[PDB]
């Protein structure tokens, strides 16, 4: 009766102990945000290195 | 300040430990700890039935009923594992400048790992242990409510998902963070 019915409680709860999940590993402040803000570093809208050497193109169409 | 280096102490019927800050979590944390270490060793498992069998061996030299016997054997191991893994804070030698002060030997195990198969085999044996020794006093209920309670209370809720990094200020104003 009872005294089984406790037993099974706690051989239900054994299963369900052994078969947990798949070894659980161990797991920003608003201060730290314009940090990130002023890191920032964008990129050029065209790139003109390369602008130079190909700039023959234009010298040659003719008019 | 210039560093803000502190312990509180707030005070609230429920209350957790908070997550430590990179500082203290990844750098303070980098050798090993030599104090959880070695649970995952040889000859680690089978002790704790060594200790089992000579606690019963030596009541039983005694020459009591084997009703007290069972319940004095059983009392003993789960008071014993609570006061070793439990009760006590910290560690027995300095491991960077305190680091691990908030926190107990169950929690430090495999780099707070929830579930691993040693913390399965620490949570199986009590179950186990209870199993077989009810059967000699199952005719005094008394007896059984006392061993059912002490397996639940101490030897069972601690070592659950829930209750961990868990503290209560009612026997002491406790330390978080
Ligand atoms: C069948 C039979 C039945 C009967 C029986 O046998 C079996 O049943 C048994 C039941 C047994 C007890 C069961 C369990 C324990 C606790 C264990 O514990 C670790 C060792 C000690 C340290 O533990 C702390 O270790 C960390 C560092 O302290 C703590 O860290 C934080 O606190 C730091 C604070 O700086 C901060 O840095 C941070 O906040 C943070 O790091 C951490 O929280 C805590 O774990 C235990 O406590 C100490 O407490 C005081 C120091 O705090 C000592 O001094 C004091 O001694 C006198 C009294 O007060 C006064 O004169 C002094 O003035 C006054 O200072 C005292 O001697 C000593 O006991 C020491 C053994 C003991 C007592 C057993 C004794 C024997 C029995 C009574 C048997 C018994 C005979
Ligand atoms: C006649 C008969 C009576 C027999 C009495 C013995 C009872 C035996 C049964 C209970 C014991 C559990 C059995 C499993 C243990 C197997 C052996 C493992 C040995 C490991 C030793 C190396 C561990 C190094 C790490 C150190 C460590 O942990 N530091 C702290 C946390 O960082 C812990 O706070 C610390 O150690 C525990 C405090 C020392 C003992 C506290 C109690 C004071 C003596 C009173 C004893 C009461 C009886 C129950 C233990």
């Amino acid at each position: 009766p009872y005294r089984t019915t406790v037993e099974i409680g706690l051989i239900l709860y054994g299963i369900i102990y052994y078969l947990s999940k798949p070894q659980q590993k161990k797991s920003l402040s608003p201060q730290e945000i314009d940090a990130l803000i002023e890191d920032w570093e964008p990129e050029p809208l065209v790139d003109p290195s390369a602008t130079d050497e190909q700039s023959w193109r234009v010298a040659k169409t003719p008019v | 300040p210039v560093t803000d280096h502190r312990r509180r102490r707030a005070a609230a019927v429920i209350s957790h430990v908070e997550q430590e800050t990179f500082e203290d979590e990844n750098d303070q944390q980098m050798l090993p700890n030599m104090n959880a270490t070695w649970v995952d060793q040889r000859g680690a498992w089978l002790i704790h039935i060594v200790v089992i069998v000579l606690l019963r061996l030596f009541y039983s030299l005694f020459g009591s009923t084997p009703k007290w016997t069972w319940t004095l054997t059983n009392m003993t191991y789960i008071i014993g594992f609570y006061i070793m893994f439990h009760l006590v804070k910290g560690t027995p030698f300095d491991f960077n400048g305190g680091a691990y002060d908030n926190l107990t030997m169950w929690e430090q195990i495999n780099d707070e790992t929830l579930y691993t198969p040693t913390r399965k085999f620490l949570l199986i044996v009590p179950i186990v242990l209870f199993l077989i020794s009810n059967q000699y006093y199952r005719n005094d209920m008394t007896l059984f409510l006392s061993n059912l309670a002490v397996t639940v209370l101490i030897g069972v809720v601690p070592k659950l998902g829930i209750t961990h990094r868990l503290r209560i200020s009612i026997p002491g104003i406790t330390g978080r963070a």
